[PDB]
């Protein structure tokens, strides 16, 4: 997801 | 389930189980949302230092986690691990990947527990210190993708040949000795515990993180721990 | 004046300078006048064991003063060690009597620093540790009324050669070779000290207390300082 | 078989099998009839200490056995364990008793190895101490009549409820972690063992002895090692 | 004169005072003439390591000096530093250069040395370890050209501003508190030292060496003991 | 004088 | 039965 | 001069  | 106290070097967010939106370090007590964290600057692809301490005068847990010549972070929780842990623990480290990954290469690893007794003032103490892992280190209990002797190292969590992280990997390595982490007849308790690591991520993409753990004796890998539970927790509770 | 930093077994309570109306133990900060203490009860003619510890993460100096089988006594304070001691100190035992008096005799005495530096991680440590003492120990320096080798102990106050204590004594055991007790480019600083202790006073009457010190490399009894000053200050502001 | 090295302080003299007519110390090499001894006054009923040392460097297993204000038991003997040993070893303190007794008390026991790699040196070390055995005592395998608890001490061979010790009895402590006790790629490798034993005997005709010993990891009590087999050999040979 | 007990890594050979044709470790006792010498392939440039240690059961001093990857030089010798040395002493490294030169860089330094009495069966213990160097490092005697602060390192040597070595250069570093190195009424003694070193000589042309040494507590260097008298003896005989 |  |  |  974060990165994301 | 286990019982887990926990210092984490959580090098990734996962905000919607309560971990801040930067890499950081933790005090975990029986859960993954940890008690107390600080940010973290954490630097792929270089060797750090991990320093964890606590006394049963102070009741203090504390970590300091440092690179050479850089500001280190440190975080503090104030608890009684005579009320959190058994009497009876083992000590270990974890790691783990999940969609995103990193090496979570252990270099060293050093503790020290120190019991004296109320009734005798005499010590008991347990002490080791690995500098280099062997091939066949019979002294720690490898679980899950934890292998040693690559390069004279621990490897918590997978790594290809060439030492590309792999992920959803999980791995833990667990002191052979059970460790008399306190006793209510001891005048002061004591623990120290050192470990060096090297987490690279040439994606640029690290997960999940590396920890130094107390838990039960018989303290195993919780089913489906990978990712953002670090190998330490069942679940996100 | 020399700087002190003590954890003082005080026995006699000083009322008109700050002392407690009781026995009690405290953590002296270039003062005389604890900045912080405990209700201690000493046990005459009992040998007790006294626990010191600070670490340069929590900044805490504490310390444990305990009989077996018996409650101990506790007492901290947040100092940060840097912003009051040299760089380089001497630790030692002082102890000093006055009116009253009251045997001063150390059995055991044991110290470990560590400074681990942030430039390279590598750790700078020493260690001794006294669980007899000889009549000629050259690894401490004895100043005042300190004698070795009664016994195998050390006596920090004048004592007759059937162990009666006297008045007006002022005696200190310095370890011989400077600590390097704390350093701006250490991750981590660390000690502990632990010694035990036989106090007796024949008629119940006992005074002044024995302290660990950490102190100026160079560092002398005070002119003056028997009895309250427990050899430590000039002075009782 | 179990592959054995130890240091007996036997305390009965089996003279068909090679013991000299007298308690003594000995050097056991994977047999029971000693490469080297030396006589021990044995003093019934007083505390002992033994210290056990090797190194790598000298490969000289050596071990002197005292009593306060007594000369000295020493005894040495050249062995390359090297040879001898499995690499990963447990260490342990064994006892027995046959048709004559004594108890085999063991009051504390500390243990320190070390290991310095030729690729790096860096040194792996491990060390336990023990100068009080709790009941249950988790970092100790206990084989045969081995018990702990009573008086902090541990109990290696039988005891009755009255304190008196029991004939034909077996028992042994191991401690939990294996010891990485030699390798090829180490540098300096030592170890050293001290513990302090009391043995005593009612009738003043004691047996059979204490050993501290190394074997292979899975090592059990040879199936009727009681008497002169010391806990430690499936014969006499 | 002072008496002098040393380990010698010697560079260069002074084939006239019995050095073998070859850089060499030596066992000096009271005399630059090594009752035991083993020859030594130095690695010029490289980090090597070398580990003294002796017990008072065997009474045998040995050396072990290595470097990573390289088979190791061993001396070992029979001696009684009871009647060699005085009871207290002080512990130090020592280096020269003569019309050869070399560095004389010690990186790292630890020792330790306990002494168990016959009378209590207690041990005293001392410990030091330095894995860096400080400026003004309080707790070393530094004598002759011995400098520290330089890359946290101990310079034992002259090294001039453009890091070449200076010829006739002698230096000493010593540990500041005494040593008590043997006691008549101890059970057990013993003693071990750890340094690091690094001799580089850029023209291939390395004089004279550096020693671990033991002397009385005074000891300073003797004049004129530059080049093959290694710092610690006033002549060759 | 505490104790008197 | 040494002692016996 | 041993290495001259
Ligand atoms: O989009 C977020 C992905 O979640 C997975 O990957 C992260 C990081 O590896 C991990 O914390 C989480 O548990 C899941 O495996
Ligand atoms: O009655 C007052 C006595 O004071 C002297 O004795 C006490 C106790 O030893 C001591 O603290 C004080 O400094 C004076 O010496
Ligand atoms: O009288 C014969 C003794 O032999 C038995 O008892 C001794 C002493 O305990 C023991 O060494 C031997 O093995 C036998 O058990
Ligand atoms: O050519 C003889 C040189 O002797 C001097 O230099 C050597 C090597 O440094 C040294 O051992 C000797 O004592 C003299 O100083
Ligand atoms: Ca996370
Ligand atoms: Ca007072
Ligand atoms: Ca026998
Ligand atoms: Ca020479
Ligand atoms: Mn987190
Ligand atoms: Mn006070
Ligand atoms: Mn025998
Ligand atoms: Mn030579």
């Amino acid at each position: 997801g974060w990165y994301n | 389930a286990d019982t887990i106290v926990a210092v984490e070097l959580d090098t990734y967010p996962n905000t919607d189980i309560g971990d801040p939106s930067y890499p950081h370090i933790g005090i975990d007590i029986k859960s993954v949302r940890s008690k107390k964290t600080a940010k973290w600057n954490m630097q792929n692809g270089k060797v750090g230092t991990a320093h964890i301490i606590y006394n049963s005068v102070d009741k203090r847990l504390s970590a300091v986690v440092s690179y050479p010549n850089a500001d280190s972070a440190t975080v503090s929780y104030d608890v009684d691990l005579d009320n959190v842990l058994p009497e009876w623990v083992r000590v270990g480290l974890s790691a783990s990947t999940g969609l995103y990954k990193e090496t979570n290469t252990i270099l060293s690893w050093s503790f020290t527990s120190k019991l004296k007794s109320n009734s005798t003032h005499e010590t008991n103490a347990l002490h080791f210190m690995f500098n280099q892992f062997s091939k066949d280190q019979k002294d720690l209990i490898l679980q899950g993708d934890a292998t040693t002797g690559t390069d004279g190292n621990l490897e918590l969590t997978r790594v290809s040949s060439n030492g590309s992280p792999q992920g959803s990997s999980v791995g833990r390595a667990l002191f052979y000795a059970p460790v008399h982490i306190w006793e209510s007849s001891a005048v002061v308790a004591s623990f120290e515990a050192t470990f060096t690591f090297l987490i690279k991520s040439p994606d640029s993409h690290p997960a999940d993180g590396i920890a130094f753990f107390i838990s039960n004796i018989d303290s195993s890998i919780p089913s489906g721990s990978t990712g953002r539970l670090l190998g330490l927790f069942p679940d996100a509770n």
